[PDB]
């Protein structure tokens, strides 16, 4: 809960978290990792879990920095893109699900993670 | 080891019909923990959901689910996420807890469950509530009030006919009144997950609310039967049931919602309610707020 306190002392919470983890800070813990049949489509954000064999699925609110830190979401509409949904993370990035989400963007055309599934 | 592959154990009629004094609960594996791959409450809620997959749950469109005691000291709600994974995509989840948390629910309310005003009637109530003072065992293990008074009033007033409840109890966290209310459902049991088999925890299930007394239950004697069952039944910690999740999601039954006057409820309606084939409640817009 140290890093959670830290992102309240900044104007750019995304950069604050990323600079912290990139400098050796402990990633946020207690992200809610689901148990899933790894038979999903593999898209980034989904209404039901969609992990492939190379992914893990997390409860969306738990991997959202703005949800976890109880700070304003940057989305112009004010709606969180993860909350109430499921987020698929590459299995090699489960060490920091929140950092991965802050570091990547789903494909605006195919909604797969750009660089981790999106083939457009 | 068939039972290890089941999600847990359900109290059989063999022990429902006993007549015994209330005794201390003594589990051979008490406090033993099973490792997870993943919060323990992920396995616990999934196994509860798996058992409810075998019950005649009413599953309508826009299903109304309220989840009490959803928070943890970590500020997250693993059980609410499991419900999101389990329930239809168009189900409405409202969760609540004394302490602050964030969850994948549609509506999240902080504070005592007594502050949660349900304006309409809901289809499914999940409660994991447990009061810390219950651990201060001094003297006789008597029926508890606490949050059970709220829950009993909820069942009597804000639960659709055909709706169901799953309410966590333990050896010392239990209510005479809540047991007796199970007699107003088509069926009832206590379900103990295999993931938490080393605890006296169980989920008191009322399946398909009928609004009228079907079984006369002596709640004090029935809790004594529940403890007698736990004291008599080897339960091995296990999450084998979660090894195959291909059919985990709640069946999309499309259960109809009907508005009926109580005078119109006949044998056909009671039969449909008891089979999980009908709900009777409003179809307004659901409103659940803090008072
Ligand atoms: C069954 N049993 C009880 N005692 C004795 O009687 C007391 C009351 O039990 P009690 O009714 O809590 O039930 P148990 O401890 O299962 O509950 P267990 O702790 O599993 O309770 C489980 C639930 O506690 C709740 N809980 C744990 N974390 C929190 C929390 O952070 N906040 C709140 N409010 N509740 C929490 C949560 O619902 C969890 O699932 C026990 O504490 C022992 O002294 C037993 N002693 C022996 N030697 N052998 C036994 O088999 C035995
Ligand atoms: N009267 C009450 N109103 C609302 N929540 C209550 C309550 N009494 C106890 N609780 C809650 O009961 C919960 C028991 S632990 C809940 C664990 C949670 N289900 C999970 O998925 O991790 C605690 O969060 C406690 O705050
Ligand atoms: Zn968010
Ligand atoms: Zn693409």
């Amino acid at each position: 809960s140290s890093v959670l306190s830290l992102v309240n002392f900044t104007v750019d919470p995304q950069k604050a978290y990323l600079d912290f983890v990139n400098a050796g800070g402990a990633p946020l813990t207690n992200c809610v990792k689901m148990l899933t049949p790894k038979t999903g489509t593999g898209i980034a954000i989904s209404v039901k879990p969609e992990s492939t064999a190379d992914q893990e699925t997390y409860g969306g609110a738990s991997v959202c920095l703005y949800c976890r830190a109880h700070i304003e979401h940057p989305d112009v509409s004010g709606v969180c893109k993860y909350k109430g949904k499921f987020v698929q993370i590459p299995a090699q990035c489960v060490r920091d699900p929140v950092g991965f989400c802050l570091s990547n963007t789903p494909c605006n055309v195919c909604q797969y993670w750009i660089g981790y599934g999106c083939n457009c | 080891a068939s039972a290890d592959w089941k999600p847990g154990h359900a109290m059989p009629s063999l022990f429902k019909v006993q007549n015994v004094n209330l005794e201390r609960c003594e589990l051979a594996n008490y406090k033993q923990s099973i490792p997870m791959p993943v919060h323990m409450n992920i396995a616990k809620y999934m196994q509860l959901c798996q058992y409810l997959n075998t019950c005649t749950l009413a599953v309508p469109a826009n299903m109304r689910v309220i989840h009490f005691g959803a928070g943890s000291d970590k500020g997250i709600a693993p059980g609410t996420s499991v419900l999101r994974q389990w329930l239809p995509t168009d189900a409405i989840i409202i969760d609540n807890d004394l302490n602050e948390f964030v969850s994948d629910a549609d509506i999240t309310l902080f504070g005592d469950c007594v502050t949660v005003r349900v304006g309409q009637q809901v289809d499914l109530v999940i409660s994991d509530m447990y009061d810390p003072t219950t651990k201060n065992v001094t003297g006789s293990n008597e029926s508890k009030a606490l949050f059970f008074t709220y829950l009993c009033n909820l069942i009597n007033n804000n639960l659709a006919l055909g709706g169901s409840v799953a309410i966590k109890i333990t050896e010392h966290s239990w209510s005479v009144e809540l047991y007796e209310l199970m007699g107003k459902f088509a069926w009832w049991t206590v379900f103990c997950t295999n993931a938490n088999a080393s605890s006296s925890e169980g989920f008191l299930l009322g399946i398909n609310y009928l609004g009228t007394i079907k079984e006369n239950i002596d709640g004090g004697a029935m809790h004594a039967n529940y403890i007698f069952w736990r004291n008599s039944t080897p339960m091995n910690l296990s999450t084998y049931s979660l090894f195959d999740l291909s059919k985990f999601q709640l069946k999309l039954k499309g259960t109809p919602v009907l508005q009926l006057k109580e005078s119109q409820i006949n044998e056909l309606v009671i039969s449909l309610l008891s089979q999980g084939k009908l709900l009777i409640r409003d179809n307004d817009t659901l409103s659940v707020s803090t008072d």
